[PDB]
């Protein structure tokens, strides 16, 4: 699951 | 205190609040939602290998007299999470390395819409020989650097 995002 | 050098203390601030010491045998030092890390951070977000604090031998640039620095060890903290990680005011992206300076405390994810932040704070109680412990000397460099084959190794150890 390496499809994470932060702002 | 022969068997800790580095103290990682997660904040009552965070989510977590536990204080964890990376011994001075210990490199490096694993960080992730998996135990498998040597230091523990459960963050639906963290990942398994999240990051990891790696130790290597701090190299003198040569000296014609008598002066400090000498060639000892350094940790510096390698990021290996796709979260990102904040420490200070430096971005490291997962496959960075960064210097870790004694009482450095280090973000390993921040959601403002969660309002949940983790961070610890990195105290040496004991200096493993340790040219300073890990602050550096003299003009204090906090660049982010990236990791190579020898770093990825590491993790491929848990």
């Amino acid at each position: 699951e390496d499809i994470y995002y932060l702002d | 205190g022969n068997g800790r050098f580095l103290t990682l203390k997660p904040l009552p601030d965070s989510i977590i609040q536990e204080s964890l010491e990376i011994q001075q045998g210990v490199n490096p030092f694993f960080i992730g939602r998996s135990e498998d890390c040597n230091c523990k951070i459960e963050d639906n977000r963290l990942s398994r290998v999240h990051c990891f604090i790696f130790k290597k031998r701090h190299a003198v640039g040569k000296s014609m007299y008598e002066s400090p620095a000498q060639g000892l060890d350094d940790i510096w903290y390698c990021h290996t999470g796709t979260n990102v990680s904040y420490l200070n005011n430096n971005r490291m992206i997962q496959g960075t390395k960064f210097l870790l300076q004694d009482g450095d405390e280090i973000k390993i994810i921040w959601d403002k819409n969660n309002k949940f932040v983790i961070g610890f704070k990195v105290e040496i109680n004991d200096t493993t020989g340790l040219f300073n412990e890990g602050l550096g000397m003299l003009q204090e460099q906090r660049v982010v650097l990236k990791q190579t084959a020898e770093e990825k190794d590491l993790v491929k150890k848990l």
